[PDB]
């Protein structure tokens, strides 16, 4: 929500992928909310148009301090991993692969 | 630097020293306001409080909770009769462009 309530520990690289081990400030521990998301907010993207132009992604703030931003649950048990999504549409959608399944 | 702001009354050999960031909070005259907002929008606690390019105030604190983000302000005394208590808040902690053939 805009305010600072973590930090990113660690980074490693594995062969599967990127691991990161982040760690959440006691204050807000009761705030987490398991079933939550995690999204990249490091890239910044602009998307023009006639009509739709946005700027999605991080802000001129969020560019210059970067991070993961958190989208809060309702209620979960805060299972161990976690998935961390390209971008908000693919947050939205729950898809974590780039080619969409066929139908 | 110690500075020394007088006042009048009974004399007295005691003080409590505030930081420079509550000064504002502890002037014998002040307009405090609790504010609520779902997100933060990217406001610390040290912007001003602006009225016809003019500041007239200052942010004093930010506090996240469950229900979103709650702002305490505070507006000096020599505009405080200028505030007109049913008056709106706007956000200018962000820049909004939009494009089109016209407008």
């Amino acid at each position: 929500h805009g305010v600072q309530v973590g930090q990113v520990i660690d980074r490693k690289l594995t062969s599967k992928g990127v691991t990161f081990t982040v760690a959440i400030e006691p204050q807000h521990r009761e705030l987490v909310k398991g079933d939550s998301k995690f999204v990249v907010n490091s890239r910044v993207d602009v998307k023009v148009g006639l009509d739709g132009v946005e700027f999605l992604g991080a802000s001129a703030s969020e560019w210059i301090n970067g991070g993961i931003r958190i989208l809060p649950g309702d209620k979960g048990e805060m299972k161990a991993s976690y998935p961390l999504y390209a971008n908000l549409e693919k947050a939205l959608e729950n898809s974590l692969s780039d080619l969409p399944t066929t139908t | 630097t110690f500075e020394l702001v007088p006042g009048d009354g009974e004399p007295r050999k005691e003080f409590v020293v505030v930081p420079g960031e509550k000064a504002l909070l502890h002037e014998p005259d002040v307009l405090t306001l609790t504010l609520t907002a779902p997100e933060s929008y990217g406001i610390d606690a040290g912007q001003p409080l602006i009225l016809h390019g003019v500041q007239v105030g200052q942010v004093i604190d930010r506090k996240l909770t469950s229900k979103g983000v709650t702002f305490t302000v505070a507006i000096e005394p020599q505009h405080r009769e200028l505030v007109k208590g049913d008056s709106k808040f706007v956000v200018n902690s962000r820049v909004d462009v939009k494009v089109g053939l016209d407008g």
